[PDB]
């Protein structure tokens, strides 16, 4: 399995008026752990993109929406929004999709103009996953699953939103073998993003 | 090889005789307004016995962007059919709404340019006058000519009766317009400039305004708009005669 | 197969083995598994036979054409993206490059060492120290214990010295020793008392 | 797109005419700025000019293209150099330099003089910006021949000649302006020369600003007092 | 409208048709004649060697050519290359009648398509299959006539009506390819205004002969 | 050169486009079309100047599909070159989209291609004027008129010919004093006939007319037995 | 790609043929003293017996690769005659087992030929020199007396380019 | 003088003058005609003999497409051969999509676009022949005579060539007065033998009774007679 | 042909190039408004020096770097200095709808060898040989004082030889190439200082 050669886990969640995504930094080839400084987590402007899987995937779609929000920015002269973006991530998978990347895309940011959370996924079928409370991606996606569905309440205040969506990383990552090696917090707000990288289990 | 050369002046002398046979063309004007924009023009016919009401002068690109021409009208039907071809697989499949005015102006205009600048073909003989909304850049109206050069205008006229019908509306035209004024204005205008029967029938017009949900089709996903493009219907527009 | 990298204060350090080994037998013994892509970028790589020179001698094609295209140094961090390209386009070609790469360069801008570990799939990661395939599986823990940012060359060497130890007395395979080059602010030279 | 007998290539020469004919371009390097600058043509009551292009075009966080001539050929040139300035970051992982942007929009028009079947662009171009992690302005002019050259500062389009001997004996090589507020000075002087205008500043650390109304407003009534 | 290969005058002509037909006028003259039995060329070579003027595609065939050389190289290698196609396919030998229509069907093109020109060769073709021995005139529009005996290139029209009053006699030569050699040769003397053993130059195929070229010492007798 | 391919000349005009148009004349038949109630009648006339030709063969009224029939004004090669493409276009919406091409869909494309023969300089536009006549499914009786130039629009009635102002004024003074208000298509047939005697003032045979007719599921062409009975019935 | 009406289309090197070998010879011909003497490659090789003196650099590899190319497929030498048209004015050269040495100028075989601005007249003097007991020495200083008013192909030597110096003084 | 030197271009009449030229070199050709009997086609062509050389009988003219289509051409006849070419070509790829022998309207279609495209680009010529063809279908004998415009019309006779006018005057009494295959081959004769006011005539037919509907030649006794009858 | 003819004009009103290869060395030599503020290397081992159109330049500069780079990656050996003046004028010959309205010196060293090396080339696409050349507008002055100062039985020894050779052809840039990869421009004050002398 492609994706699972790497590991990783992607987690985002919604709270008042805030969004966070958070990841896991190990790089390995299969058991070897090779990077612990491997971020999956890419910003275009004000929108973020949480990429799981193949590592070479990943930078390989970290290169390309780079490329292509730079141009939608410079031909628009306005910074792409969440969902302009979800919708050119799932048109961008499917270009390729005989010979798929394999990747689990996680989007996360706030619509500058109506200004409130928004969180979306991709999955096997492709189909957009815009979803009002997490979104879950990677190995552990059970484990975050479990985590998040027992830990996420509505309409967290961002301080609030940091423990839970930590928390269910963590939790998340100690029981997943491919996961761990630190993680890092993105908490988005309107005006500012605050990066936290997260004390945890180093084996 | 290229028919559509330098002369010697630096003038490309087809796009001189395309903009000639614009200049010939039947007079269509647009009016920018407050909350929405008109475009007009009136339709002569080959036959009194030709049902106009099968030619549509004025054309929806995308629900929030329509157009009307001056000039020869296979050249509009054309590149009408390409500009939705590319406001669809260029701009809609890739990111999930249509584009804004601006941007398919500009395909647009790489769509005339490159019919100016590759070899075999002759320019496009008509002028563009496309108005839309877009939520960013709000409503704006974009004159193109045949070289695929285009700029945005508070209002503006092309075709035979251009010059009068600019100079009419540069005195009409003022900020604070409600779009009901700028059609009564543009109604005014195209009648000083019809020689023929002035009527519901011989003038079309199309509005971008308000969201017309009615116009959707459907009900139930409350994030979708309906359009802001609409024709004025040959009774619409005979009851604005009728109070003009 | 051994491929191995160390970046310290001053200089990356790069070691490679010296075997060549077809089936049966040993063809050589002194081997040289790098390319000098610049004057101040060392490219070793790994893997199997012809994928790994043909991969090489074209990449150091590409870089060279570059540099004389734009009359500047391409920078270490550029050259590992160039490489890291044409390994992910081929990991989904017809033919893929097998190859596995450590790239050790100064960069005379920043003036700072840099190395960059890329595996066949076009997986770039920049490291402290770095090995490929079952090498890493020996000299990680040994690099982790001692490993420190400020070494200087004379240590960054000792520390080379006991990662091939360690490789010679645990792994199956007869490597014949490596090949060590050191990149610097002064360009690539070679540890021959190694 | 063939030689005349005495060597030119007629279709070219006609493209420089074209050039000629369009509307004014110009500007200036400073020790640490480059400025831009056009006269608005905003003659017309119903241009709607609060949604009107500039003439001087981002290409790149660093890097911006202004030209003169025909405006059409000038956005198929604006956007082959985006989607280049674009491409290179993607195939190797660092933004271009000016002078790489610079080669390649003249590449693209020289393609255009010798390839069949296709007319010269009618364009001219200033290219300006700063190099990634450097502080030294470089600004390029491009002409449809194809060739290119790096300038201290430069106009063109109609009324280039008589500006440009303005900017000759205005500008000094030995001490170049010093500050944005000198480099936007010498530009607008220039212009003035020519009988409103939009002013470009690009500054290191991918610094572009278009001068507000009031602040060119500001520029002009210094420049008009002391004419008088 | 003589300027190209497409053009209609408005007389209804191809004037580079024609031209190229003026064209085989330069060359000089070769000769064909036959019987039941037996087919000859004899062809005037002009110099420096006297060039070769016949051409051998097959033991069953062969032919030569008047006018521009290297057109007759082109139809030559196409005719070779369609007989070797013909004994491939079917192990048939190519009927010399259907090798003709080929030419005639490939020089015909050259004459409606633009940016070509006609083929400025014109070529006796003899051969001897299942029906017979066979002479075939080939033009560069494409026609293609199969004749008792002809003559083609400069002068030529003397030797055609040599060979039009001796019709009566050597179509009677059966079994004696020296007799219709020596009517050849002396019809092709007709359109001189003479003969060496190098100048000349004689081909015959037939009901046992193999297609075979004579020059040199080989033609002395014939003289 | 403005007046050999398809570019403009300094007055802004396509000359020869218009010298295309000219040619459309040059068959010297004049046809009509007229919409009845549910049904549209075509009438063109079978001009044969030699006594050895087969008058079955000689027509310039097509079946282009089941529902749809075109008439053609031009040279004879031309128009069969035109309804072929139609033929072929028709068909090849029938597969792409599940249903037969409406009789507008027809026009609208054939006048796209023209256009296209307008504007690439390789090409010269054919000159024939296509009128495509059916009884479409939604819209009823329907006649589209498409053009050298690539212009095309639906008519209520129309002619083309020559004598093409003579009927198209006939046909403007009935509808003022008046669609053609008939029961049946045998009438209305006869009411297109009776006004093309009336405007080209000549008397028919059955040789000198072809009558295609348009109905719900089919357009059939008349033969000249049923052309009689038509042209009896209009003289009782 | 055209017939005119009346049905036609619209240095100095000197060649001896003779039975013990082919001599060609050409006049170098340079512009200045600064050009090097050794690059005017005026005669060239196309095959181990086949030579020629002169769009000329691109023919003579089309020539051979022709040549080897018939060499790698027969294992033979190519017939000079039939490399004049499966192959500037030229003078080919060579040698083979069917019709041993030639020498051609559409192609035509000489026993001797001159092109250039001087063959019209030296045309007439190998007219009057030309004879077929020349051995190679006589066909060398007659191809240098033709010149004045070097290589050559053999069995045992094959194609090859002059030495000179002294068949100069021997004249 | 000036709209006539390229294939693509309209005149201000809306004449194509290539076209028309080509019609010029049809009517240089030699006479053929053919006509329609109740249950055949009978092909006729005047063949003018160059010289004494020709061997008298094995210059044939007259070509078979598939086995029931026969064609004959005046005017270039290199030209008639290409499309009798084309001709078979088409036959063949009708008879492998459908194991039916093409019907002779759809083989005078496809011709008649074929020709027709060589009068829409200036890179190609138009054909400069009037070809006559026809032969026996399933639904009975058909005439037709293509013109290098692409035009083609069903015939009751057909007439081509220099000859074709006083053909025409004959083949039009033929109609008024009647015509069976045995009596067409003998009126073909006479036909071709009054209008050629030395030439060889050839003669075909293709029947439904008389040849099974296969295209023949006229060989032997009965061209002896057609020949007699011709001369009486 | 017309053509070439016309690029050979326009070649002849570029700037004049000029070289001189000496004993060990080449020299190449080039003639470079108020406001406004020629040897490419193709290969480590190789220069090229044109003089005409100077856009056309940069294809042909274009295309004989990938070729000299695509020689390596084909054949290990490095491209000879005749190699690719020959790709060079074969390149040229090509595009003869317009000539390049190019002439190039292509001057350097053999790979392991130590002969130098410079050719011409022209837009016709025929190339040459030469001791010392010169290329461009007035070529043919300078050519002519070359054809005098330039001895062909003893020509310049030295890397001061050829320079000075270069400098006084001229009356600048400067850029001497020699055998190992050894490619330099002269600075602007040794160049002034030859001058002066």
């Amino acid at each position: 399995d492609p994706s699972s050669i790497n590991g990783g886990i992607v987690v985002a969640m919604t709270g008042k008026d805030c969004v966070a995504i958070a990841c896991d930094l190990r790089l390995g080839s299969q058991s070897l752990g090779v990077s612990n400084k491997f971020e999956k987590i890419f910003h275009y402007g004000h929108v973020f993109l949480g990429i799981t899987g193949l590592a070479t995937d990943v930078t390989t779609l970290n290169e390309m929406f780079r490329y292509k929000t730079n141009l939608y920015k410079l031909k628009e002269e306005r910074a792409i929004e969440p969902e302009t973006f979800t919708q050119l991530v799932s048109s961008s998978l499917y270009e390729r999709r005989f010979g798929p990347y394999f990747v689990g895309p996680v989007v996360a940011g706030i619509n500058s103009k109506s200004g409130k959370p928004f969180i979306a996924g991709f999955d096997l079928i492709g189909c957009i996953d815009e979803a009002k409370d997490f979104i879950v991606s990677g190995t552990a996606s059970d484990q975050l699953f479990g985590m998040c569905e027992s830990l996420y309440e509505p309409n967290l205040e961002p301080e609030d939103l940091f423990e839970t969506i930590s928390q269910a990383l963590l939790n998340a990552a100690d029981r997943d073998a491919l996961s761990g090696w630190g993680a890092v917090v993105y908490i988005i707000k309107k005006d500012e993003v605050v990066k936290r990288y997260l004390k945890m289990r180093q084996d | 090889f290229s028919l559509t050369t330098f002369s010697p002046s630096g003038k490309l002398g087809q796009i001189d005789y395309a903009l000639t046979a614009v200049k010939q063309g039947v007079t269509s004007l647009g009016i920018k307004a407050t909350n929405g924009v008109v475009i007009a023009t009136e339709k002569k016919s080959s036959s009194p016995l030709a049902m106009s009401e099968t030619l549509s002068k004025v054309s929806l690109l995308t629900p929030d962007i329509g157009a009307v021409y001056s000039g020869m009208g296979p050249d509009y039907r054309v590149l009408v059919d390409k500009s939705r071809k590319v406001a669809h697989t260029s701009y809609k499949r890739i990111y999930g709404e249509y584009p804004p005015t601006k941007l398919l102006v500009s395909e647009v205009a790489k769509i005339m340019q490159e019919a100016t600048q590759s070899g075999g073909v002759r320019p496009f003989g008509v002028s563009l006058l496309i108005a839309g909304h877009d939520e960013f850049n709000g409503f704006s109206l974009y004159q193109v000519d045949p070289s695929g050069s285009y700029f945005p205008w508070k209002a503006t006229a092309i075709g035979k009766g251009s010059v009068a019908a600019k100079t009419f509306l540069e005195k009409r035209w003022n900020d604070e317009l409600e779009l009901e004024d700028a059609i009564h204005i543009a109604l005014l205008t195209l009648k000083e400039s019809v020689e023929g029967e002035f009527n519901g029938d011989t003038i079309e017009l199309a509005i971008i305004g308000d969201e017309n949900p009615d116009l959707l089709g459907y009900t139930g996903i409350p994030t979708d708009k309906g359009p802001r493009f609409r024709k004025l219907t040959s009774q619409e527009i005979n009851d604005r005669l009728e109070a003009l | 197969d051994i491929i191995l990298g160390i970046r310290v204060q001053d200089s990356v350090i790069l070691a490679s083995s010296k075997a060549v080994t077809r089936g049966i037998s040993v063809l050589k013994d002194s081997d040289d598994k790098t390319r000098q892509l610049s004057p101040h970028t060392l490219m070793s790589f790994a893997g199997e036979a012809g994928d790994t020179v043909q991969f090489a001698e074209y990449i150091q094609a590409n870089i060279q054409l570059y540099s004389i295209r734009e009359d500047y140094e391409l920078s270490p961090q550029a050259v590992s993206s160039f490489v890291r390209q044409e390994l992910a386009k081929s990991i989904r070609s017809r033919r893929p490059y097998q190859v596995n790469v450590l790239i050790g360069g100064y960069d005379k801008k920043k003036n700072k060492p840099e190395l960059y570990q890329i595996d066949y799939l076009g997986t770039k990661v920049e490291l402290p120290y770095g090995a490929h395939g079952y090498s890493g599986f020996y000299t990680f823990s040994l690099l982790d214990h001692h490993y420190r940012p400020d070494m200087t060359t004379e240590e960054g060497l000792d520390l080379l010295k006991l990662c091939v130890q360690e490789l010679e007395k645990r792994m199956p395979m007869d490597f014949k020793g490596v090949i060590v080059k050191i990149v610097d602010k002064d360009g690539i030279r070679q540890v021959d008392d190694f | 797109s063939i030689f005349s007998p005495d060597g030119h290539i007629f279709q070219v020469e006609y493209a420089l005419e074209a050039v000629k004919r369009g509307t004014c371009a110009v500007g200036v390097k400073g020790k640490n700025c480059v400025v831009l600058g056009c006269e608005r043509r905003s003659t017309l009551k119903l241009q709607d000019t609060r949604i009107t292009p500039s003439k001087v075009s981002k290409i790149d966080s660093h890097v911006v293209l202004s030209f003169s001539g025909l405006n059409a050929d000038s956005r198929i040139l604006i956007e082959k150099a985006r989607v280049e300035a674009q491409s290179h970051r993607l195939t190797l992982e660092d933004p271009v330099t000016v002078e790489y942007l610079t080669r390649y929009v003249a590449g693209v028009q020289q393609r255009y003089t010798q390839s069949g079947g296709v007319r010269p662009f009618g364009v001219s171009t200033l290219i300006a910006g700063f190099d990634p992690r450097d502080d030294e302005p470089k600004l390029y002019q491009t002409e449809p021949s194809g060739i290119y050259s790096s300038w201290s500062a430069q106009t063109i389009g109609r009324n280039s000649k008589t500006v440009r001997e303005f900017l000759e004996k205005n500008y000094d090589r030995k001490e170049p302006p010093a500050t944005v507020e000198e480099c936007v000075k010498l530009t607008v002087r220039s212009l003035l020369e020519v009988v409103n205008i939009e002013i470009t500043v690009v500054k290191p650390d991918s610094d572009i600003v278009a001068l507000s109304s009031e602040e060119i407003n500001q520029y002009v009534t210094q420049i008009e007092q002391e004419k008088q | 409208y003589d300027g190209d290969t497409v053009t209609f005058s408005p007389t209804g002509r191809l004037f580079q048709v024609e031209y190229a037909l003026e064209a085989i006028k330069q060359g000089s003259v070769t000769v064909g004649l036959r019987s039941n039995t037996h087919a000859v060329l004899v062809a005037l070579k002009r110099n420096s060697s006297y060039q070769k003027k016949i051409i051998k595609c097959d033991e069953h065939m062969g032919l030569s050519l008047a006018g521009l050389a290297p057109d007759a190289r082109v139809l030559s290698n196409y005719l070779r290359q369609q007989c070797n196609y013909s004994s491939l396919v079917f192990n048939r030998k190519l009927a010399v009648e259907r090798a003709g229509h080929l030419l005639c069907d490939k020089a015909q093109k050259n004459t409606q398509s633009y940016g070509g020109r006609p083929y400025g060769v014109g070529l006796l073709i003899i051969g001897y299959d299942k029906s017979g021995a066979h002479l075939l005139e080939f033009q560069p529009s494409g026609n293609v006539t199969e004749l008792y005996g002809t003559a083609i290139g400069a002068r030529s029209q003397g030797a055609k009506t040599y060979l039009e009053r001796t019709l009566d006699t050597f179509i009677k030569i059966d079994g004696n390819p020296d007799e219709l050699i020596k009517a050849g040769v002396e019809a092709i003397s007709q359109s001189l205004r003479s003969l060496t053993v190098d100048n000349l130059s004689i081909a015959i195929v037939g009901k046992d002969t193999p297609f075979t070229i004579y020059d040199g010492e080989a033609v002395a007798k014939y003289i | 050169y403005d007046r050999h391919i398809t570019i403009f000349s300094p007055e802004g005009r396509l000359y020869q486009v218009e010298y295309a148009f000219k040619a459309t004349n040059q068959t010297n038949i004049n046809s009509l079309a007229v919409r009845g109630k549910d049904c549209t009648v075509v009438i063109s006339q079978k001009k044969v100047p030699d006594k050895l030709l087969d008058p079955t063969t000689v027509s310039y009224i097509f079946c282009i599909s089941r529902t749809i029939g075109m008439v053609v004004n031009g040279p004879i090669p031309d128009a069969r070159n035109a309804a072929l493409r139609a033929k072929a276009e028709a068909a090849e919406f029938r597969y792409k989209y599940g249903y037969d091409m409406p009789c507008d869909v027809l026009a609208k494309r054939m006048a796209n291609l023209s256009q296209i023969y307008t504007q690439r300089a390789y090409m010269r536009p054919l000159g024939v004027i296509l009128t495509f006549v059916s009884v479409d499914e939604e819209l009823g009786p329907s006649i589209y008129k498409t053009d050298p130039a690539g212009y095309y629009v639906g008519y209520k009635a129309t002619a083309t010919g020559p004598k093409q102002q003579e009927i198209t004024t006939n046909l403007e003074n009935h509808f003022k004093k008046s669609h053609i208000n008939e029961e049946s298509w045998e009438k209305v047939v006869e009411f297109a006939i009776t006004h093309m005697i009336d405007a080209l003032g000549t008397e028919f045979s059955k040789n000198d007319l072809e009558v295609g007719v348009a109905t719900k599921d089919k357009f059939f062409t008349l033969s000249a037995e049923n052309i009689e009975e038509r042209l009896v019935a209009i003289a009782e | 790609s055209t017939f005119s009406p009346e049905g036609r289309l619209f240095s100095t090197a000197i060649g001896i043929a003779t039975k013990e070998g082919v001599v060609l010879g050409v006049e170098k011909r340079a512009t200045s003293p600064l050009l090097e003497s050794d690059s005017i490659e005026k005669i060239v090789e196309i095959d181990r017996h086949i030579g020629c003196a002169m769009d000329a650099r691109s023919m003579i590899e089309h020539a051979r690769t022709a040549a080897v190319t018939h060499n790698l497929y027969y294992d033979e030498d190519i017939n000079v005659e039939s490399l004049t048209q499966s192959v500037v004015a030229l003078l080919i050269a060579g040698h083979d087992a069917d019709d041993g040495y030639q020498l051609f100028h559409t192609f035509y075989r000489y026993n001797a030929k001159a092109i250039g601005s001087g063959s019209e007249g030296a045309q007439a003097e190998l007219l009057n020199e030309w004879h077929s007991s020349l051995t190679l020495k006589e066909a060398e200083l007659l191809v240098l007396k033709i010149l004045k008013q070097l290589s050559c192909i053999t069995k045992q030597d094959g194609f090859k380019i002059y030495k000179t110096a002294e068949l100069i003084k021997e004249l | 003088t000036g709209y006539d030197l390229s294939n693509s271009v309209f005149s201000p009449d809306g004449r194509n003058f290539q076209v028309e030229y080509a019609v010029k070199a049809v009517e240089n050709g030699t006479t053929s005609i053919g006509i329609k009997c109740n249950d055949g086609v009978v092909f006729a062509v005047e063949k003018l003999i160059t010289s004494k050389l020709l061997v008298p009988q094995k210059n044939v003219k007259i070509q078979v497409v598939d086995r029931h289509i026969g064609c004959v051409y005046s005017g270039l006849i290199p030209d008639g051969r290409h499309l009798v070419n084309r001709g078979r070509e088409e036959a063949a790829s009708f008879k492998k999509l459908y194991k039916t022998p093409i019907p002779i309207p759809a083989f005078a279609d496809r011709l008649g676009q074929y020709v027709q495209a060589h009068t829409l680009y200036n890179s190609v010529r138009p054909f400069g022949v009037s070809t006559i063809f026809g032969g026996v279908d399933k639904n009975g004998a058909h005439l037709y005579m293509l013109e290098p415009s692409g035009s083609y019309w069903g015939y009751k006779g057909a007439a081509t060539g220099k000859g074709r006018q006083s053909a025409k005057a004959e083949l039009e009494k033929l109609v008024d007065h009647h015509l069976s295959a045995r009596e067409a081959v003998k009126q073909a004769a006479k036909i071709i033998y009054l209008a050629h006011e030395d030439f060889e005539l050839e003669i075909s037919w293709c029947s439904l009774s008389e040849t099974n509907g296969l295209h023949k030649f006229v060989k032997g006794d009965l061209l002896q007679e057609a020949i007699d009858f011709a001369q009486k």
